[PDB]
């Protein structure tokens, strides 16, 4: 419906086409595809926020041109 | 000494020393309890718990560092408490860390409201992401707020301006990545620009030092500066510049788990050095000393992850 940005780890921009109703898992499920990084170890920041999974785009106001900014969890202890 | 369980939260650790020497940012705390006090916010309360505690360590080994070593070592007991109830989170990210407890302690400024600003007039800027078609010609731009600028850390010596380059200079979206143009109704190459707007008091690089083919660590770090300038990508032309004051490392060959440590910039004879935090170990460091260590050339066992640049 709506076409989104996402800069992964190099800072190359990939594109993804996405619902407004589309859940956070089915997004990474999307970026898995382009990218190969399973959606267990995706990370994704909107507007400085952490999108959680079980939520949707509609819920933290994603539109067409955004861009969405890819992670990954370096674990210390 | 009984202190040695510190470091299994050191991804918290880390991200609360670089925010107790962060420029307003326990003045901001202690406003916001001052005013909960006498409301009658968990997270404020042993906020503020943490800072005194903090504060009592720091002027001790200020003052008597024979009694500091003592002091210590007589209540562990009661700082490890304070952290086992201010952890927002097993191995943890630092700057999930942070970012979890900037969040919280921004919805508690909302709540609040309806001084209260703490968050974003030091953490939170604003950017313009503009996209322009490579047929039609057409700009059309985004405005985002940001709390930190995760940048690349090798190409897919290398110094922080190429990596915020590869941030916010024009990228030529191509292949199967065409923007779709609306006034073309049609999928077209474009180009990308991010340009930063509003400018937070701290600014916070993290650093993607880890790459997927599977997926590892980058070992090798940037040609990190004292000094930062973001005119380069800047909406308008500025002169502030900002100044290195914290640095968060993290130790370890995989991504999955690791030691973090965090250097902080006292701002006395202290003033003007680095403090190297290592669980229960501070050590004072010469600027020269410290930024030699940061160097890619040295090749350092501690992999920079994230970099704090205060307003000058
Ligand atoms: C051993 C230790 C480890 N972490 C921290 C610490 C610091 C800030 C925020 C939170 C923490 C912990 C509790 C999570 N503090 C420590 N020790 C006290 C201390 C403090 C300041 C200095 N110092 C020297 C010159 N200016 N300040 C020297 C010693
Ligand atoms: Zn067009």
């Amino acid at each position: 419906s709506m076409q989104i940005f996402v800069k992964t780890l190099t800072g190359k921009t990939i594109t993804l086409e996405v619902e407004p109703s589309d859940t956070i898992e089915n997004v990474k499920a999307k970026i898995q595809d382009k990218e190969g990084i399973p959606p267990d170890q995706q990370r994704l920041i909107f507007a400085g926020k952490q999108l959680e999974d079980g939520r949707t785009l509609s819920d933290y106001n994603i539109q067409k041109e955004s861009t969405l900014h890819l992670v990954l969890r370096l674990r210390g202890g | 000494v009984g202190l040695n369980n510190l470091g299994n939260t050191s991804y918290l650790n880390s991200i609360l020393q670089v925010l107790y020497f962060c420029p307003g940012f326990k003045s901001g705390v202690k406003h916001l309890f001052n005013i909960i006090s006498r409301k009658k916010y968990e997270l404020i309360c042993s906020l503020q718990s943490l800072i005194i505690s903090v504060e009592q360590l720091q002027a001790s080994f200020l003052l008597n560092p024979e009694k500091y070593t003592d002091e210590l070592a007589t209540q562990p007991r009661r700082l490890l408490n304070t952290l086992r109830e201010l952890n927002p989170m097993l191995q943890h990210d630092a700057q999930e860390v942070l970012q979890c407890i900037l969040g919280n302690i921004q919805e508690t400024c909302q709540l609040l409201k309806k001084g209260f600003e703490l968050v974003e007039k030091l953490f939170q800027g604003q950017l313009v992401l503009r996209t322009r078609c490579l047929e039609c010609e057409s700009l059309t731009e985004r405005r985002e707020d940001f709390q930190d600028i995760s940048v690349p850390v090798q190409e897919d010596m290398k110094t922080l301006r190429w990596a915020i380059s590869q941030f916010a200079s024009v990228e030529r979206i191509v292949g199967e990545d065409k923007y779709f143009c609306e006034n073309c109704h049609h999928y077209t190459e474009a180009e990308r620009s991010l340009l930063f707007d509003k400018m937070p008091e701290v600014i916070t690089i993290h650093l993607k030092c880890f790459a997927a083919s599977g997926l590892s660590k980058i070992n090798t770090p940037l040609l990190t500066p004292l000094k930062l300038s973001l005119e380069e990508w800047s909406t308008k032309p500025t002169n502030d510049s900002y100044g290195l004051f914290a640095v968060v490392m993290h130790s370890g060959i995989t991504i999955s788990s690791g030691h973090y440590t965090a250097s902080v910039k006292v701002t006395k004879e202290y003033e003007g050095k680095w403090l190297l935090f290592d669980d229960s170990e501070v050590k004072v460091t010469e600027e020269k000393d410290f930024l030699n260590s940061l160097s890619p050339s040295t090749s350092p066992t501690s992999t920079p992850y994230l970099l704090f640049y205060k307003k000058l």
